[PDB]
């Protein structure tokens, strides 16, 4: 989690606020100070590597949130956990030299 | 598939030289007979693969 | 290495038998392991080569298809004008380098039958198969050795 | 002896069919051949293109709406639709939605001869403000064909989508012991088929059936020859 | 017309179409550099009918193995507000292609724990050793490598 | 194991093959039932496992489990790469991209 | 691949003269198209082909196959070279 | 497609049989079920039991002869016979010979309904001045039965003998790539099959893809329930 807090490639909450807007391209919080801002998800992205930099929501509207509460997921990070891959299930044997 | 088969027949019996660095002793390249094959990899014939 | 290497079972633990009814009888009542090495009136024996006796190779690997027996089991077989205490797998081994080569008396005679296959003796055999068959054949081999190498290394899990 | 057959099915997706009594080692030689061609050739449905009214290509977002067109496509491949018409081989699909709602399977534009298995599928969410206007063609096919291979040039912007053909899930069987026999050591065979519900499990059952013998037949009349 | 269809009103190529090597992304003609035709040249347009063009194409195609579909475009034109170009360049054009890339063979997978690998055999899901459940295995890894 | 009992099926008897072996080597314990012997395997993280080929098991039990894997970064240079004729550099006469 | 190749480096005394001699050979195949042949149509080499079984188009496989015949003379100085090629066309 | 099926033969003993080309994964279908049931459900026949006069054990000496009653019985489990009408359930076939001789299976006293197809094996060498007189029990049956489960009683020195039924002596099959234009990866299946010769290796695997379409016919009756 830690990982991709400091990475900055996911977004947060500001402060404490509620979700009122949520689509692919932007969220929108009202947060305590009374302050309207909306988030721009930045999709699809190039990378110095070419890898495409995508956010993606991962909160609902009316969703109430606090301050470093996740509000889009980066790439690579499943939840704010840093996810740099797949879970398979795995068989360890020889298989015809393959 | 008309010219598939067409390098299928200019192939035929020619070889190719597969050679991976460092070539350390002349083993470090060897001729093969190429078949052709589905993807994007070399497929390398498992008991070469001490002297490569 | 895995279909050429031999059981060795724990429970028969040098058990004493005057006739070979005795300890096949034994192994009926669970005592004494199948290839647990055992006395039968002088001569050391097992119970798989008093229960299996084979008449050639083909009758044994039909054997172990039906489940009757594994690879590795010790057993008596008749191969080559012998009667060989080996195991099937040994047997199975023979038949694919003799086949390989073509010659199956030239085969066993620089095959080691007495031992599991390894690194060293394997190497040794393509030495071996190298100076007296040449060099196809040596590479017929080979390709034999890594097609029966894998399917066995996969099967046996 | 005669074996006795008997088919305990579960709606349309689940069914459980057993052989008893059959000989020792016919379990593995009947059952195995019978999964591997149910997992891989019982022809089915699947969508094979996506359009979508404001959208260029996959890689686009809709305007309220949280998915992006990548996840509505991952959402399709699951959508399973069955054909009542064998005479149709093709057909075609709408869905329009508003508002705050979650678009879900059911909610595409009903038509007859084809239907929805499986309507909670989610599709996508549309918050106040958000429209999804999307056609999507549903092909019969067999087995699985990725986008990059069929070209078809439906609409200019529509979005070829991987099509999972095969109505197939999961395919199992049990070999176990029978004393229902003359001796003792008779096999007890039990297929167990999760389908989607396109294809009932009986359904597949006797398509894999038929493909079998159908391939039996290829040992006919050989090519002779001798050394 | 069939190698333009992709191509918008001014030469390059529209936002959402597929490209595969060698198909145009931004089209471009160069003066060839006043130079008689050669006589086979000459007599060959002769057969066909055809008067030749003083200019060559010189357009911007897609490399060998690369490719996907257009998602992106931009144009910078000497000339114009706010942008300053390279001397002796009238404009810059470029052209953003995005490509699904599944696993396939050769692709490199690994572990945390410094396990490397190549994906070299993709097996149907028949072939692929099971539980007794029925649920397949997703990947077979060696034990020699451990 | 408990919901496979729940749906009424027994210890395959290609799974009681695989619990003869690995007694005969020493990994079950002799004496306990093929349930019993099922878990003193699952719990060396080991099951018996079909091979889809053939339907029959793999002689041996087989340790099956999650794994995290990665997919690793491919490198333009590091594509599939195949020239017959093309550009020669200027000053040197030699093959260039 | 290519079968009988210890029977091939038997009948020369250095490998490379073999390869001296496969690859000469095979040049006069080319140069001929296969008609100045030494092979019985039985034994040329065939290439396993839909819409029939066609010549072997390997040059190179021809030669070890004619050489393997003893069908051909080989060896040093053994006629005048300008007269080989003139007299062969 | 159809493919081409294939067959070269040698003799009645030996058969190569090639099937290509064929959809991935049907070459291990079709070959593993036809090489279980070639190597146990090919019906033919056996030694089950011997007489042997002077002798009374299975690990005994019988003086006059070179071999023991071990390697007589080796010898037996190796000679093929051939039943003549399909009626015939048994037999008991006699031998009888005497003098230094060379004792072949072709000296057995002719039967009417059996023919020997091994008509030069080695049973025994019999040196000056020793007899042999045997008779023995040939059964029809399916695949290999020993002589430990069944304890056959009907002479009185009589000894019990692994019956081989199976006329399969050894199956290898194995699918490798053939290419069809664009695509390399085709099943190509290539089946060999040996006989001891009562049956040719191809009336033999048209007898097994005969067995396996009749248990593949088992699917018809369902007795459908439903929990």
């Amino acid at each position: 989690e830690r990982v991709v807090r400091d990475s900055l490639a996911a977004l947060y909450a500001e402060e404490d606020g509620e979700v009122v807007k949520v689509d692919g391209t932007r969220i929108a919080v009202r947060y305590e100070d009374g302050r309207l801002v909306e988030h721009p998800l930045r999709r699809y992205a190039r990378s110095n590597q070419g890898t495409a930099f995508d956010q993606r929501p991962r909160v609902r509207v009316g969703q109430r949130v606090k301050k470093g509460d996740l509000l889009a997921d980066g790439p690579a990070s499943e939840e704010g956990f840093l996810a740099l891959g797949q879970n398979v299930l795995v068989a360890i044997m020889p298989f015809d030299g393959y | 598939d008309e010219v598939w088969d067409a390098l299928e027949e200019v192939i035929h019996g020619k070889v190719v030289l597969l050679n991976r660095a460092p070539t350390l002793h002349r083993l470090g390249i060897q001729a093969f007979q190429p078949v052709l094959v589905e993807g994007q990899s070399i497929q390398l014939h498992p008991l070469v693969c001490e002297a490569f | 290495y895995y279909i050429t290497q031999v059981r060795k079972e724990k429970k028969g633990a040098g058990m004493a038998f005057a006739t070979p009814e005795e300890a096949l009888a034994a192994y009926e009542r669970g005592e004494v392991a199948l290839n647990a090495p055992i006395v039968v009136a002088g001569r050391e024996t097992s119970v798989g080569r008093l229960k299996f006796v084979f008449a050639n190779p083909d009758e044994a690997l039909l054997a172990v298809a039906h489940g009757l027996l594994d690879l590795q089991d010790v057993v008596t077989v008749r191969y080559l004008g012998r009667r060989l205490e080996t195991s099937p797998g040994r047997i199975l081994f023979a038949r694919i380098v003799g086949e390989a080569v073509g010659d199956e008396k030239v085969a066993q005679e620089l095959i080691q039958m007495d031992v599991p296959q390894e690194k060293n003796s394997l190497k040794d055999l393509v030495y071996q198969a190298f100076l007296r068959l040449g060099m196809e054949k040596t590479a017929r081999l080979l390709d034999a050795l890594k097609y029966y190498g894998f399917t066995l290394s996969t099967t046996s899990g | 002896k005669a074996p006795v057959f008997t088919a305990r099915t579960q709606g349309r997706h689940y069914g459980e069919f057993v052989l008893e009594p059959l000989e020792r080692g016919f379990g593995v030689t009947l059952g195995n051949p019978l999964r591997r061609i149910l997992l891989s050739s019982i022809p089915g449905t699947a969508v094979t293109s996506v359009y979508i009214e404001d959208v260029l290509h996959e890689f686009s977002t809709i305007p309220g709406v949280k998915e992006d067109v990548v996840e509505i496509i991952l959402n399709l491949k699951e959508l399973v639709v069955r054909f009542l018409d064998p005479k149709m081989a093709s057909t075609t699909l709408i869905l329009r939605a508003e508002g705050p709602k979650e678009v879900r399977a059911g909610d595409f534009t009903p038509s007859a001869d084809v239907e929805i298995m499986n309507p909670d599928l989610h599709i996508a969410t549309l918050e106040e403000g958000g429209k999804l206007y999307m056609e999507v063609r549903v092909d019969r096919g067999v087995g699985y064909v990725p986008a990059e291979r069929h070209g078809i040039k439906d609409r200019i912007n529509a979005i070829p989508v991987d099509a999972i053909f095969s109505p197939v899930r999961r395919v199992a069987f049990q070999v176990e012991d029978t004393r229902l026999g003359q001796r003792t050591d008779l096999d007890k065979l039990t297929l167990r088929i999760w389908t989607d519900g396109s294809v009932t499990p009986l359904e597949a059952l006797n398509q894999a059936v038929a493909i079998l013998k159908e391939h039996l037949n290829y040992f006919a009349n050989p090519e002779a020859s001798l050394l | 017309e069939a190698a333009l269809r992709d191509l918008d009103e001014e030469g390059i190529v529209r936002i959402g179409a597929e490209v595969k090597p060698g198909d145009i992304l931004v089209g471009r003609t160069s003066f060839k550099g006043e130079q008689e035709p050669s006589p086979e040249e000459r007599l060959l347009r002769s057969i066909f009918g055809e008067k030749a063009r003083d200019v060559k194409d010189t357009s911007l195609r897609v490399p060998p193995g690369e490719g996907g579909i257009v998602v992106g475009r931009l144009r910078l034109r000497r000339g114009d507000p706010g942008v300053e170009l390279k001397p002796g360049v009238r404009e810059v054009v470029r052209v953003f292609v995005a490509q699904k890339r599944k696993l396939q063979v050769g692709d490199k997978l690994a572990n945390r724990h410094g396990n490397k690998g190549v994906v070299a055999k993709i097996l149907p899901v028949e072939d692929m050793p099971h539980l007794p459940d029925g649920t397949p295995v997703d990947v077979i890894l060696n034990p020699l490598g451990v | 194991f408990g919901k496979r009992q729940g749906e009424g099926f027994g210890v395959d008897k290609r799974e009681k093959e695989v619990l003869a072996r690995a007694e005969k080597l020493g990994l079950v314990s002799p004496g306990k039932s093929p349930e019993e012997q099922l878990k003193e395997l699952f719990d060396l993280g080991k099951v018996v496992l079909y091979d889809g080929r053939t339907g029959e098991p793999f002689e041996g039990p087989i340790v099956v489990g999650q794994m995290f894997i990665m997919k690793l970064y491919h490198m333009v240079e590091d594509k599939m790469h195949a020239r017959s004729t093309g550009p020669y550099s200027l000053i040197t006469q030699q093959p260039l991209g | 691949a290519e079968p009988g190749i210890d029977k091939l480096f038997g009948m020369v005394d250095s490998k490379y003269r073999l390869t001296v001699v496969v690859a000469k050979r095979a040049q006069q195949l080319l140069r001929h198209r296969f008609k100045n042949t030494v092979l019985e149509p039985e034994e040329r080499p065939k290439m396993r082909t839909l819409e029939g079984l066609y010549d072997d188009p390997n040059a190179v496989t021809w030669a070890m196959k004619e050489l393997l015949t003893g069908r051909l003379f080989f060896g040093e100085n053994l006629v005048p070279e300008d007269r080989l090629q003139k007299e062969m066309e």
